């Protein structure tokens, strides 16, 4: 019921297609030639056709029925049935895969030839010689494939320079804090960045502002909330846009002037490139897969965020995440909730090693949230307890509810290590820039 | 030896048939992988006092006939240069200038006109080159990274550009390569280029426990690496990021 | 014989869906999100569906060719059904059909 | 076979089509079955559904029953049933008058096919040899009776 | 199954014995040649051996080590091992059966080739022309045996 | 195996063609009715179609779209799709074979039912009384075909 | 069958018992085997051990050998052997004089059984139909010859 | 498969019935002895029983419980269970068939032994001498049945 080579006549069609696509798009010939060669073709008229195409492109001459019929080599003549059939073919875009597949077919051809060859070669024997022949054939095929190969650096260097000079004519994605961007130099692509903060310090609120920092830069963001639901996460961001306190927004009552700015920021964010996934306690591979999926769906995606990571090993999580960071070529930011052993210490300032099956290392940039007032309060309480054994808030509210906060830049790979002071607003749970 | 020859042939023909029939399917990438695995199979299949005496002769005859220069004479006083097939490891803390430091020693081998293969998993190749140019042109990193360069800097830059461009240098920025994949790729490149005398890797992260054996251990990885070190008879250098303790 | 009436209709619907995915490659996601290869009555349709999935995962477009070469080579779908799929009239918003 | 020479296969593609058209003309012209049967037999067909198709056609003509889709569809031998594609494709075939030239073509292919297996057989016989010498004569008588 | 080679070695052996018997009995060459031809031998040194034997008998020259060794056609020479091996063979009287046996083997080879020929005919989608080819081959085989 | 439905669709098709031929050739109705009865049709709209045709021929009224459309029994109406589909059918001359073919199908249905009947007899553990039932059925079938 | 209607099964329970008693009376009266065989056959039995029992009984009477436990026990066909329960139960059965009425009962069940399979057969035949028309006549002749 | 024992128990039963019938009908002993011998019985107590019966009939002494109980050979005695069991058996008239049946069983045993004998002959790689042994056995079997 099955006849070999039936697929092959179909395989010819692909060649026809690709050629037609290049007919319509002359520039495509380069990206074709970079992979396929005239000998790589099964059907000869197609291969020689390709040869002619190359000879024409090198002299910067367009490719068409007129240009093709005239520049005939007069050594071999394309059959009329085929000649017309090529141009008659329906034009198709995204032919890159077709090129790859024709390369597959040619590869298969090299396979059938070599496979038969080596056997007969081995038949005669010096079997060691046959082994060496196998090795040489192996190297030949290996070089032939060019799948996940090496070379070459010098080419990509020029483009990497032409990209930075174009912006020189910001290096990465804007953070939101100018203080921080002096050290970070913006969010560079494929860079794994992590923020470890204690609960209720305003971690969840702080993240959203940096999200907005990317949104005004029109860069696609994928958001991952495991523990929390999406709705609230949106609510904080609106709390930061409309400049309205959290409670009034949460309860429901809004006057004439606030619902207006609310609705004004509403569609503003609605049109912004924003995606959500509120499903609880997702696995790392599922993350990799879904990110592959969304990046496949949307090219525009330039950054990713996750809130937040749970303690169970952290090293492999950070590793696969760095892997995906360089894979999708975008900087990934995840939130971590540090261990309680941080507060047992006298100086309650967060340090790199506080989140202890091993300690996390893979992160390129690590940021800590520290509120100078919250730990001052406990020391004052301790001193009071010490005095028994031996109003300030309302003033704070009347000032404008501004407290001193520090964003520790403890880790910066091949950069600077420092601390930046930022004013924190308690009711809006927002970090003011200055 | 002759009967072994016959057996070798016997297995070969079977392999030949296997691959022959494989083409009928028409996934060529899979076929490529099959070629690689069969190749590894054949390669692995192929490969007292008086015994040690001969090597003892072959060692002194070599010194009468030391290794690859490090770049630092201080260090070369201890290391005595990079001897062939010798596994060397560097454990350094982040941001210390590890990525920057490696490149200088890369240059030390390039000036020794010995082919160097570079494998970057975590970082991209382009940046790694940028540091090297930062050390050649003696220009600060940020100036080279941002883009703006004056007349005297773009000039020395272009002067070092083609200079390094012609040097025997190879790169692999692909993410999450396996140890065996490394072995295979190095076999391929050494087969492609005989001149290569040294290799460099940056970098592997350490995962302890038991779940770290299937998902990808450095203990056996270092073993496979020593294996390949003596295999291609060239010293291999890998960078290590130490634990926070 | 209402049962086989439903049968003859379902064959048609499966084919339709498949053709619609042929023209609209992206719809495969919302299809798989609901349907699985085993969910299909007519075996070649399920097999077809499976192949389509395998092509989408490697981000390869879907047409007559992609299926024919990338045959599982365990089973080859009979030509009669295969072509009939392409011959099917494409109808949009098949979510109800799915 | 393992050999693929970009040809000979088209001959096969041709012969299928020929059988198809041949059958179609008789579908249109019920009477031609006699002059066909006088030459071709069900076993003489390369494509099995075509041969079976022919068999049914014969059994239908012998009972003086006209030839169309329906008759065939009910008078299935129920020992083997024809795939719908092959079935319809025959009726779909372009019917051309004067098919006696085409009949001979399928007869020819049948001659070729009957030859090949025989060649393999006698080849195998030679590995006893006087028996093979006789075998040549018997095959000769077989072919001689076959052609005339 | 190592089967077919065992038959081939044997047919070689037969050729050996036949030639040995002719070495001892020079006169038998007539009744041999009356059936077999130089081309009819499978093993080439044996066939050449036969050819030389013919050329020697035609000129009334006896057949032994010396004659063959000297009356070499100088276009091809028989290997000494095979050569001596022929003389080493145990010569058995009345080999007229063995002669026809080798005739049978030659028939086998010619048959294989002929069958393959018509197979090639089947490779060439011609058939009445192909039909004729069998008949021509028939006359060849019929004349060959009789 | 989707087998049986393919036969049923076909028998429907036959009924269609037959009726179409009668539409074109009004006179054939006599030779049809001489064999078939309204109850003998499998597809009900076709049988009713036939009944109306009979009632029209009996009153010397020609058979076409208009007549059927108007001379509806008003107890049951034929679906327009089926109705037109009948006219759409390719009418083929001399359908006298097709007629008996449908007779054969009717025979098949009556047979199935009869066999099932006697099966029910076997459900009722009666047998001489059961023995007789076969004989009565025999006269029915014998008279039916002849 | 899947259908369970709290009845018809008792008919079966009845027929087993009938066969048993029938056999028992002949065990007691060796001569009755002729008038039984004139009506019933080994295949006519529903319960296989009863039919086999009957077969052996026949072969014993033909060689003028009386009928009891022992004779049967040794003259086993060794192709199939009877379960002890069925064996003993027959001898255990209450022997009643004048069994000619009972014989007809098993004959009746045999008629019914022979009918059912036939009905299924002819049902399947109709799926070709003239052949089925003949099949009715052949089955008719079969039953007619069977009863008379 | 528990098969063979069931036959043995039965043959025992037959011997029982036979002896019982002779108990009731003394005269039948002549027609019994005319066929069977004491050695011909399988079950030893039955054979001994038979022997005593013979010795009683020869001296015109009737056969019942008392006689057997007293006219015991005092070399071997019959178990009381078996003894009474014989009397317990249902005696059936005209057992002449049963007699020959037991003759058949005795034939079976003698056959088994004979076949085994010649088997032993085959154990002894003698064959014309072995060939004769069959013929001698033949006369034995032929005379035994006839």
């Amino acid at each position: 019921t099955m006849d070999h080579l039936k697929h092959l006549q179909q395989l010819q069609n692909i060649e026809r297609i690709v050629l037609s696509g290049i007919v319509l798009a002359n520039h495509k010939i380069e990206e074709v030639h970079s992979v396929l060669e005239p000998s790589d073709f099964y059907y000869p008229p197609n291969g020689l056709f390709f040869e002619i195409a190359l000879k024409l492109h090198e002299e910067d001459c367009p490719i068409d029925e007129n240009f093709i019929r005239q520049k005939m080599p007069k050594d071999k003549q394309i059959k009329e049935e085929d000649l017309v059939a090529i141009f008659a073919a329906s034009p198709i875009d995204n032919i890159e895969a077709y090129v790859e597949e024709i390369k597959n077919a040619s590869i298969k051809r090299k396979l059938f030839g070599l496979a038969n060859t080596i056997r007969e070669q081995a038949l005669e024997s010096k079997s060691s010689d046959i082994l060496g022949a196998v090795e040489r054939e192996v190297y030949a095929l290996l070089n032939g494939s060019t799948i996940e190969g090496f070379r070459n650096i010098k080419e990509v260097l020029e483009s990497a320079m032409d990209l930075i000079t174009e912006n020189q004519r910001v290096t990465g994605i804007p953070t939101g804090f100018v203080q921080l961007d002096n050290y970070t130099s913006g969010f560079n692509k494929g860079s794994l960045v992590i923020i470890g903060a204690r609960p209720s310090m305003g971690k969840t609120s702080l993240m959203m502002n940096m999200v907005l920092s990317a949104l005004n830069d029109d860069r696609g963001v994928a958001v991952f909330s495991l523990e929390m639901s999406a709705e609230q996460l949106a609510l904080r961001a609106l709390s930061d846009l409309t400049s309205i306190n959290m409670h009034d927004l949460e309860s429901g009552r809004l006057d004439d002037d606030q619902w207006e700015n609310l609705a004004k920021c509403f569609d503003h964010l609605s049109q912004k490139k924003l995606f959500f996934y509120d499903k609880s306690y997702v696995r790392i591979e599922q993350i990799r897969l879904q990110l592959r999926k969304l990046k496949s769906q949307h090219k525009e995606l330039g950054i990713a965020f996750i809130d937040y990571l749970q303690l169970m090993q952290i090293a492999e999580i950070s590793r696969e995440l760095k892997t995906l960071a360089r894979e999708l070529e975008i900087p990934i930011i995840a939130l971590v909730q540090l261990n309680r052993s941080l507060e047992n210490r006298d100086d309650k300032r967060p340090i790199l090693s506080d989140i202890k099956g091993g300690i996390e290392q893979d992160a390129d940039i690590v940021l800590f949230l520290y509120r100078g007032y919250i730990y001052q309060m406990r020391a004052e309480d301790n001193k009071i307890d010490k005095l028994k054994k031996e109003e300030e808030r309302r003033i704070h509210k009347q000032n404008g509810s501004i407290e001193e906060a520090e964003i520790i830049v403890a880790k910066n790979r091949n950069g600077a290590t420092g601390t930046v002071y930022t004013r924190f607003n308690a009711p809006f749970t927002r970090y003011e820039d200055m | 030896e002759e009967i072994k020859n016959a057996s070798i042939k016997r297995k070969l023909f079977g392999l030949a048939n296997t691959i022959r029939e494989q083409a009928l399917e028409s996934k060529s990438s899979d076929i490529l992988g099959a070629v690689e695995r069969e190749v590894y199979a054949l390669l692995n299949g192929s490969t007292n006092i008086k015994e040690v005496l001969e090597s003892a002769m072959d060692l002194i005859t070599e010194n009468q006939r030391t290794g690859i220069p490090t770049g630092f004479v201080q260090l070369d006083n201890y290391t005595s240069g990079f001897n062939k097939g010798s596994l060397v490891i560097i454990g350094a803390r982040p941001s210390m200038g590890k990525t920057s430091l490696m490149m200088n020693m890369v240059l030390s081998a390039l000036n020794d006109d010995r082919g160097v293969a570079v494998f970057s998993l975590e970082m991209s190749a382009e940046q790694l080159a940028l540091r090297a140019l930062s050390d050649l042109t003696s220009i600060n990193m940020h100036d080279l990274e941002s883009g703006r360069l004056d007349d005297d800097q773009w000039e020395n830059l272009a002067k070092c550009f083609d200079h390094l461009s012609q040097k025997k240098l190879f790169f692999y920025d692909k993410s999450y390569v396996r140890i065996e994949q490394i072995r295979l790729q190095l076999r391929k490149l050494k087969s492609q280029h005989k001149e290569l005398g040294i290799a460099f890797i940056d970098y592997l992260q350490l995962m302890s426990g038991s779940k770290a054996t299937k998902e990808r251990q450095i203990a056996e990885i270092s073993r496979e690496l020593k294996t390949l070190a003596r295999e291609l008879e060239i010293p291999i250098i890998a960078l290590v990021q130490l634990n926070r303790s």
